[PDB]
């Protein structure tokens, strides 16, 4: 066959839902598989599809339409994770796989009390980097890439603390500029009003 | 049990430099392919093996070949790498091809940076920051955090290590590192990882903290004519002691 | 179970002596699918002879068309000699005209 | 247009008499050979002319790739049914698919096997189930129902690609096809004796003073001439007691025809 589509990207919540589109154009059809691919891992099968319908799998399911050339993947239930893309792939008339080039789905952790705060970390003897960690901010927060090419921001990143039950957002800024202070370090994203800042 | 076992992980290499990707299955599967993964596009294959004894060509062969040595082996050999192949290259299984609802079994990938040379090519610098104390007293919980940093090409696996032991949870790592330069096509890399503990734990002086990262780099063969150190394979860590 | 050949001699069009023609011998119903045939003329072997390809029936026995081209003639004899496992001697079948 | 059928058979072979292939596998449309490949060549072919023009060296070497598979497991699957019989000596495997696009616009879909000539497993793609006819079929009908995915498979292949294909390989030899060549019929116990038509499909018959005696009849089989075309007969004995009108009756694609005796 020739093409298929994928959306790029989605978003949503913990414990919510999400639909996964994929369309497709092909010469012939002889089933469409989805595969999880977690970020640097393997593919692995998900789930096939090839006459016209649902079909539930656990948490997931997956629906076909052949003649609008049309499947989603449905994730109910969201949990941290599902974070992972979703690689549609359609068998042609010739039994040969055209592969979508995948959904990037990023889910937003239910922070429960949120306590926004930037610290700075203690210096190390090694390194003459000042270090900066923007945390426990809830998921709605955006953290924006640094404006200045001597400070480098990395984007939130979530932390599951089992034991405690716990999850939080953080984000990371450092510089070596006698510039850079913790104050500053995330002028250029919009943070919670009441965020935490201890004095230097 | 294995499933499927590919080799290697990681691999630089200079243009014109040959190449042979390895890969097995242990699942008496008779078809077994070779695609690759780029950015903002669908799996390509570049050749496959219906079963043993033939093989022929996927969507993208030029630059490939491949070996069906035996049924439980399909090798990829890049005769003269070019810049192009710097790529994610997965090997994969099936029972058999053409027939039926059969799906597909996964490698675990190898990837692959093609340069024209290896004067680019750097370990990380490594550093552990200690925890906020205002965050402990704030929260009574502590965060290090570890910065692995300056590295080309993104070739890296970090790693935390709690009293000699490596840990997961509390641990959260970039899952894709930072630009230094990001205007840059040769830009080198930076990544950060957090890990999170109760300020109890940090408080007990004998607990040792480590981030470690396994750098991909050069190795033996791999001619090296710059001033500075050959950048091979290895391990760069820092370390950190809980405080009372 | 094993099946003989149904065996079946003929020529393509009606005969007429004088008038060049092709003699057929259809081969068919026959399991498994190993079998020799041959055209004999006047009791003895025709060389140039055809052959389809082994061809397949929907019930899962077999059929050939061996031919040859021929001009009949009123004393010329003409016949189908075939050989498979389910036949302990070859079995001859002569063209009736 | 009149009925038209795609069909795809195997013939495996487990002890083959030396040089003869292991493996066989030929395409129809209606009659015709469409494609071939066995195991001694080791390449799917073109048995038709119009299949040949039609069709890319692509689409060769792509099936080519199939088959040599599919030869694989044709025999895995030959060596699993002879052990579980226990039999000894060469022994035969074979399937058969495809499907139908009938005059009135319906279609049929079948998928069946055998061994050693014998139906083994047949496909009912509206129940979803295999029927084993032994105790040897009834182990493989199990764990070939165990995964339905398979079972929808092959009902979306025999209903949907099957018939495509089947559209497909239609229209590139419709002129071979679609064609009709009438038949040519005489009488000559009587004979009535039709050669020179196409399609084979023809339905010849005696009539005894205007009523059909189907069991004193003797029908004879539709025969290919070689040229492309069939001819075929039917006979009648004379009562020489009576005096009766006999005629044979000839229908052929839409056209009847009657020869008074
Ligand atoms: C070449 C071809 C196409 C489709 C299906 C078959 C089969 O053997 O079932 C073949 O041979």
């Amino acid at each position: 066959g020739q093409n298929i589509d994928q959306p790029t990207e989605m978003t949503a919540t913990e414990g919510a839902i999400v639909q996964i589109n994929c369309t497709y154009q092909t010469s012939g059809f002889n089933g469409l598989f989805w595969y999880q691919q977690h970020a640097g891992e393997a593919p692995t099968f998900l789930s096939y599809n090839v006459l016209d319908g649902l079909e539930e799998k656990g948490r997931f399911s997956s629906f076909l339409s052949r003649s609008k050339g049309y499947s989603y993947l449905l994730l109910k239930e969201l949990q941290m994770k599902d974070s992972a893309s979703y690689l549609c792939a359609v068998k042609d008339s010739n039994y040969q796989l055209i592969w979508g080039a995948g959904t990037k789905l990023i889910i937003k952790p239910d922070i429960q009390n949120p306590d926004p705060a930037v610290y700075q970390l203690r210096d190390s003897k090694s390194s003459d980097k000042s270090v900066c960690l923007f945390t426990d901010f809830d998921s709605q927060t955006n953290v924006s890439q640094s404006k200045d090419s001597d400070v480098y921001i990395t984007d939130k990143c979530v932390l599951d603390m089992r034991s405690m039950d716990f999850k939080s957002n953080s984000a990371v800024a450092w510089s070596n500029k006698s510039d850079f202070a913790c104050a500053n370090a995330f002028n250029n994203s919009i943070i919670p009003e009441d965020t935490f800042f201890p004095s230097p | 049990n294995a499933g499927v076992t590919q080799t290697p992980k990681f691999q630089v290499l200079k243009t014109g430099q040959s190449m042979t990707l390895q890969c097995a299955q242990d699942m008496n599967h008779n078809s077994m392919y070779w695609y690759r993964q780029d950015p903002g596009m669908g799996l390509r294959l570049i050749y496959y093996s219906a079963s043993e004894g033939t093989t022929d060509k996927g969507e993208v062969p030029n630059g490939y070949n491949v070996s069906r040595l035996n049924k439980r082996e399909f090798s990829l050999r890049l005769e003269s790498a070019a810049p192009s192949q710097t790529s994610v290259y997965f090997c994969a299984s099936s029972v058999w091809t053409g027939e039926g609802s059969g799906e597909l079994f996964f490698g675990e990938g190898s990837r692959l940076t093609v340069l024209e040379d290896l004067k680019n090519v750097f370990p990380p610098e490594v550093a552990v920051f200690e925890p906020s104390e205002a965050e402990i007293s704030h929260t009574q919980k502590a965060t290090l955090v570890c910065l692995a940093t300056g590295f080309y090409p993104d070739h890296v696996e970090l790693s935390w290590w709690v009293n000699g032991k490596e840990v997961h949870s509390g641990v959260c790592t970039d899952p894709q590192p930072l630009k230094e330069q990001p205007a840059l096509n040769d830009s080198r890399y930076a990544l950060s990882s957090r890990l999170r503990v109760s300020a109890t734990f940090w408080q007990n002086p004998r607990n040792h903290f480590r981030c470690q990262v396994q750098f991909y780099g050069l190795s033996e063969n791999d001619e090296w004519t710059q001033d500075r150190a050959k950048p091979v394979t290895q391990i760069v860590s820092a370390e950190a002691w809980g405080r009372a | 179970i094993q099946r003989t050949p149904k065996i079946q001699v003929y020529s393509r069009h009606p005969a007429e002596n004088g008038k060049s023609n092709f003699l057929n011998c259809y081969v068919s119903g026959f399991h498994p699918s190993d079998i020799e045939v041959d055209l004999l003329k006047n009791g003895e072997r025709i060389e140039k002879v055809e052959h389809s390809d082994l061809s397949f029936s929907k019930d899962w026995s077999f059929y050939l068309l061996y031919y040859t081209e021929f001009t009949p003639t009123e004393k010329d004899e003409y016949a189908c000699r075939v050989n498979h496992v389910t036949l302990s001697q070859p079995k001859i079948v002569k063209w009736d005209r | 247009m009149r009925t038209h059928s795609l069909r795809y058979f195997r013939l495996g072979v487990s002890d083959p008499i030396h040089g003869v292939p292991e493996f066989i596998s030929v395409g129809y449309v209606d009659s015709h050979p469409i494609t071939t490949y066995d195991s001694v060549t080791r390449q799917k072919e073109p048995r038709a002319p119009w299949m040949a023009e039609n069709l890319a060296p692509d689409h060769w070497e792509r099936y080519t790739q199939l088959l040599r598979g599919w030869q694989q497991m044709f025999k895995v699957e030959l060596k699993r049914l002879q052990r579980h019989y226990n039999h000894s000596g060469s022994h035969t495997y074979q399937r058969m698919i495809g499907c139908e696009l009938l005059e009135d616009g319906s279609t049929t879909g079948f998928l069946q096997y055998a061994y050693d000539g014998q139906d083994f497993l047949i496909f009912n793609k509206d129940t979803l189930s295999w029927l084993a006819v032994d105790n040897v079929a009834h182990t493989i009908k199990q764990a070939w129902e165990a995964n339905q995915h398979e079972l929808l498979y092959q009902k979306n292949w025999l209903e949907e690609e099957c018939i495509a294909w089947l559209k497909r390989f239609l229209e590139y030899g419709k002129d071979t096809l679609q064609r009709t060549e009438p038949p040519l019929v005489r009488v000559n116990a009587l004979f009535c004796k039709a050669h020179g038509f196409y399609p084979p499909e023809i339905y010849m018959t005696w009539m005894k003073n205007g009523e059909e005696i189907v069991q004193e009849i003797d029908y004879g089989d539709i025969l290919p001439s070689g040229d492309g075309t069939y001819q075929a007969w039917a006979s009648i004995e004379l009562d020489p007691q009576s005096s009766n009108l006999y005629s044979c009756h000839v229908e052929h694609s839409g056209v009847h025809m009657v020869l008074q005796v």
